[PDB]
C-alpha cells in the first residue's frame, strides 16, 4: 500500500510550474480514483487537490487537463456525501456547467457524468446544479434530430444525468426545471436503447412520486400509454420502475388514476400480478390496491379484466409482504365497492385466505382485515344475509381466529375484535 | 444508480 506516496509525488507535480508535469500528475491521480476497489478518494481530498482540478477544468489552452481533471473529480463526487461536498465545496459546479459547451465531446460528457453525480447526492446538491444553470445545456446536447447520430454512452450519461436532476423530495425538483425537462424525458420513452428507457422510467417514477400536482403534470404529457407499453417489457430493469411509475400515478385522484386504466394498465396485470420476481408481484398488488381504492367504476374495470382470482391467489400464496399488499387490495375494494361486487369477491373465495393472515405477528394488517371483515357484513346486512356469513366464517375456523384477538397487545385489535363479535357472534 | 465512478474495463 503505497498510495501516501504516490499522492505526495502527484502533489508536487500538479504544482510544477510545466505543464506536462501537471498534466502526468492529473493523470496519475484519475488512475488512483479510476481503482475499483477503495480508491485513494479522503487521501486526494485531504492533499488539498481539488482546488487544482477546478483550477483545471478552466484550462481551455489545455484540454488533455481539463479532461484528466474532470475525470478525476467525476470520481470524488462519486462517493460520499462529505466527498461529494468536497467538490462542490471547491467551486466544481460552475465550472462544469461551462465545460458542457466544450468543443470537445469527450470533456463535455465527463462534464455531464460529474454533474449526475453531484445531482444524484440529494436534493440540496440537484437544486445547486439547476440554480447554477444546468438544465439549458445539458438539454442542448440532447436536442439534435436524431438521438441516434450520439454515442450510446454519451446518450445514456446524459440520461442518467437528467433522472437525478428529477430525483428526491424535500423538496422536490423545482417546477419550472420540471417543465423544461419532462418534454425531453416523453421523447425519450420512445428511444429503443434499454438503458436509456430504464432511466428514463426512473425519472418519471421519482417526477410521479409526489402530490397529484406533480403526478398531473406527468399525466398530461400524454406518456402514460407508453409507460403501459413498457410495463410489459421483457426487460426486468424496464418493467422494474415502469411499474412504480404507474404505481405512483395511480396514488392520484380518480382521474388519474383513469387514465391508466384508459391506457389498458389492466390488461397487463395477470402477467405482473403472477410475476416470477416476489419485487414485480409486491409493486403490482400495490399498484392493484391503490386501483380497488378508486370508484366503483374502477374496481368494476379490476373485475372485467378478471383480476379478483388473482388478487385470492396471492393473498392465499404469496410471501408475506406481498400478502400485505394484498389484504389492502382487499379491503380497499370491500370499502368502496357495491354490494355486488363485495359478494362476487366472496364467490372468488376470499374469507378463507384472509381469515388465515390473522394470526400475522403484523398488528397493522391485523386492523386493516379486521376492516374487511367489517366491511363485508356491512354489504352482508343490506342484503340480510349477516347470518350466512357468520356461519361461513365459523365453519372455516375464522370465528376461532378472530377470538383469539382478544388476547391481543394492541387495544384496537382487542376492540375491532370484540365489537365483531358482539354484533355478528352473539 | 444515483452515484457511478468512472472506471477503465
Amino acid at each position: 500500500g503505497t498510495v501516501n506516496w504516490s499522492v505526495d509525488d502527484i502533489v508536487k507535480g500538479i504544482n510544477s510550474s510545466n505543464v506536462e508535469n501537471q498534466l502526468q500528475a492529473t493523470q496519475a491521480a484519475r488512475k488512483l480514483l479510476s481503482r475499483e476497489k477503495q480508491p485513494p478518494i479522503d487521501n486526494i481530498i485531504r492533499a488539498g487537490l481539488i482546488p487544482k482540478f477546478v483550477s483545471f477544468l478552466g484550462r481551455t489552452d489545455c484540454s488533455p487537463i481539463q479532461f484528466e481533471s474532470a475525470w478525476a473529480l467525476t470520481n470524488i463526487a462519486s462517493g460520499t456525501s462529505e466527498q461529494t461536498k468536497a467538490v462542490v465545496d471547491g467551486g466544481a459546479i460552475p465550472a462544469f456547467i461551462s465545460l458542457l459547451a466544450s468543443p470537445h465531446a469527450h470533456i463535455s460528457e465527463q462534464a455531464v457524468w460529474a454533474l449526475g453525480n453531484i445531482a444524484g447526492d440529494g436534493s440540496v446538491f440537484r437544486d445547486l446544479v439547476i440554480k447554477y444553470g444546468a438544465v439549458d445545456p445539458l438539454l442542448a446536447l440532447l436536442a439534435v434530430p436524431d438521438m441516434s447520430s450520439l454515442a450510446c454512452g454519451y446518450l445514456r450519461n446524459l440520461t442518467w444525468t437528467l433522472s437525478n436532476l428529477c430525483r428526491n423530495k424535500n423538496p422536490a425538483p423545482p417546477i419550472d426545471a420540471v417543465e423544461q425537462i419532462l418534454p425531453t424525458l416523453v421523447r425519450l420513452l420512445h428511444h429503443d436503447d434499454p438503458e436509456v428507457l430504464a432511466d428514463t422510467c426512473w425519472a418519471i417514477s421519482y417526477l410521479t412520486d409526489g402530490p397529484n400536482e406533480r403526478i398531473g403534470m406527468v399525466v398530461k404529457t400524454g406518456v402514460v400509454p407508453q409507460l403501459v407499453k413498457l410495463l410489459g417489457a421483457s426487460e426486468l430493469p424496464i418493467v422494474t420502475p415502469a411499474l412504480r411509475a404507474i404505481g405512483n400515478i395511480v396514488t392520484g385522484t380518480d382521474e388519474q388514476t383513469q387514465v391508466v386504466i384508459d391506457a389498458g394498465a389492466l390488461a397487463v396485470f395477470p402477467s405482473l400480478l403472477t410475476n416470477p420476481k416476489t419485487n414485480i408481484q409486491k409493486e403490482a398488488t400495490w399498484t392493484m390496491s391503490n386501483i380497488t381504492a378508486g370508484r366503483q367504476d374502477q374496481i368494476q374495470q379490476v373485475v372485467n379484466h378478471g383480476l379478483v382470482p388473482f388478487l385470492v391467489s396471492v393473498l392465499s400464496k404469496a410471501d408475506f409482504k406481498t400478502q400485505k399488499e394484498a389484504v389492502w387490495a382487499v379491503t380497499n375494494y370491500t370499502s368502496g365497492g357495491t354490494v355486488e361486487q363485495i359478494v362476487y369477491l366472496v364467490h372468488c373465495g376470499i374469507i378463507e385466505p384472509l381469515m388465515n393472515l390473522l394470526t400475522a405477528k403484523d398488528t397493522k394488517i391485523i386492523l386493516v382485515i379486521l376492516d374487511a371483515i367489517s366491511n363485508i357484513f356491512q354489504a352482508a346486512e343490506k342484503l340480510g344475509e349477516t347470518e350466512k356469513l357468520s356461519i361461513m366464517i365459523e365453519e372455516c375456523g375464522g370465528l376461532d381466529k378472530i377470538e383469539a384477538l382478544q388476547n391481543h397487545e394492541n387495544e384496537s385489535v382487542y376492540k375491532a375484535s370484540l365489537s365483531l363479535i358482539e354484533k355478528y357472534f352473539s | 444508480p444515483v452515484k457511478k465512478p468512472k472506471i477503465r474495463r
